[PDB]
């Protein structure tokens, strides 16, 4: 295995990085923790080799350049690790924004109102490697925390009851109403079955998508001599990098859409049955 | 000769597949086929999957489920393989990016899976017999599947 | 009702009528260059071509 369709398989690599789980394995050691150029990153059978940016085998016995191949994907390494981190444990929920637009009335018949722009008790975090963030419980608690007594949404947050109605039922992810700077751990839908968390480090668009794919430029150069157009195409292609990507604003879209469409139409979501 | 089946009744359902990640291989009523590559010359198991995806019954494990090939590497002959203990080796060989995306022509209700090209370098020298060589076909997941 | 965009999935048998001027990888050229074709084709690409 010499790599073929280099920019793409590179693509895929980085997609693994972006969703935390990337098999970053140099010879004996399971993750390229320190900058010792990996040997086996399983890109669907394609064992990626950081040694050469290419696959299986190193470019030379020049452990300086070979590590440099490695160093080149400092963006990839950092993203991978970082996304793992956020989707496990990150910047704590220091206070929650919208005072209190929700209620848990466990009073025989469970009066659990969701109103407009709730708030966020929920932290979720954990279990990015294919599990439900909080144990096996994510699934069930989010039921309550969207429809019933929505422990997610708030100010510039989750465009539910205008658009994406019931996140017990509908696919997407739920932003964390938190005073603390952008610690938005977007809990997946109960119906999605597997409830992971994606902390939006800059909160409105997809952001990581450009940022991540852009690191294939560094790939393409020291693999296949020079990065042929790549970003020229990648720039549009992949969801917009705005700001730092460390728990910060971004605002903008989530500022307009999610803020209003949280409620907007129906405004209300309820549960009254003993469950919650 | 080189391709037989496991027989209904046993049930090897939950098997760990990845790092703390689980799939129900769910072994019972006519589970695909058992590819008997125990010293059956040297070949490349070119698995050409298209059409077939058939999403999990009704699991939100729709995302993260791939068409895969798994070789089974045990000195316990298939008909003896009733619990996890038996397996020796279940090695997931053929999946590549082993998560998922809706490659199925899903828009119109269809569960047509995009054309995949899988490869398993069946070199009998790799193993040299002895723990007789098997393989299976399956929509393998990390994201845990509801056996019930 | 019919939320599905559309699922008309069968066969598409390209009839390359114009035996004049064979294509090198999307490039409609008067040229066929074997040695450069080498290592620039995935199985997928070949099949697709």
């Amino acid at each position: 295995m010499p790599l073929h369709m280099i920019p793409q398989v590179a693509h895929a690599m980085v997609r693994a990085a972006a969703a935390g789980r990337l098999t970053l394995y140099t010879r004996t050691r399971t993750e390229t923790t320190n900058f010792d150029h990996a040997e086996y990153v399983t890109c669907g059978r394609y064992t990626i080799c950081a040694f050469c940016l290419t696959t299986l085998a190193p470019h030379a016995n020049v452990k300086t350049i070979q590590d440099s191949h490695a160093c080149s994907r400092q963006p990839n390494e950092a993203i991978r690790s970082l996304v793992e981190v956020s989707d496990k444990a990150q910047t704590a929920l220091v206070g929650s924004r919208t005072v209190d637009y929700h209620e848990l009335d466990v009073k025989a018949g469970f009066v659990a109102p969701t109103a407009d722009e709730t708030i966020a008790p929920s932290k979720d975090i954990v279990e990015l490697p294919f599990r439900t963030c909080d144990l096996d419980d994510s699934s069930a608690t989010a039921c309550v925390r969207n429809h019933c007594q929505a422990g997610h949404d708030g100010v510039i947050h989750l465009p539910i009851l205008s658009g994406d109605f019931k996140l017990p039922n509908e696919h997407p992810t739920k932003p964390l109403d938190d005073t603390h700077p952008h610690d938005k751990v977007l809990t997946r839908c109960p119906k999605t079955g597997l409830l992971l968390v994606h902390d939006t480090h800059a909160h409105a668009t997809a952001v990581v998508a450009t940022a991540a794919t852009r690191a294939i430029l560094m790939h393409d150069l020291l693999t296949s001599a020079n990065a042929d157009d790549g970003h020229q195409a990648r720039s549009a292609c992949y969801g917009p990098a705005f700001n730092n990507l460390t728990f910060a604003c971004h605002s903008t879209c989530a500022s307009d859409m999610a803020h209003f469409d949280c409620g907007q139409i129906v405004g209300l979501d309820l549960h009254v049955e003993p469950s919650d | 000769k080189w391709i037989a089946e496991f027989n209904n009744s046993s049930l090897i359902r939950k098997t760990l597949t990845y790092s703390g990640a689980t799939y129900t291989v769910q072994l019972g009523p006519g589970p695909t086929r058992v590819i008997d590559m125990n010293a059956m010359i040297d070949s490349v198991l070119t698995l050409d999957v298209s059409g077939t995806i058939l999403p999990y019954d009704t699991n939100p494990d729709l995302s993260t489920s791939v068409p895969a090939f798994v070789l089974i590497q045990t000195s316990v002959p298939i008909q003896q393989v009733t619990t996890a203990a038996n397996i020796t080796a279940i090695t997931v060989v053929s999946a590549a990016g082993a998560s998922a995306i809706n490659l199925a022509i899903n828009v119109r209700g269809q569960p047509r899976f995009n054309m995949l090209h899988l490869q398993a370098t069946f070199e009998r020298e790799t193993i040299t017999g002895i723990p007789y060589i098997y393989g299976l076909g399956t929509f393998l997941i990390p994201s845990p599947t509801s056996s019930s | 009702n019919f939320s599905n965009p559309t699922l008309m999935d069968g066969l598409l048998t390209v009839t390359p009528v114009l035996l004049r001027e064979t294509t090198y990888k999307g490039e409609v050229v008067d040229a066929i260059v074997p040695a450069t074709v080498m290592a620039n084709q995935t199985s997928e690409e070949v099949a697709s071509a």
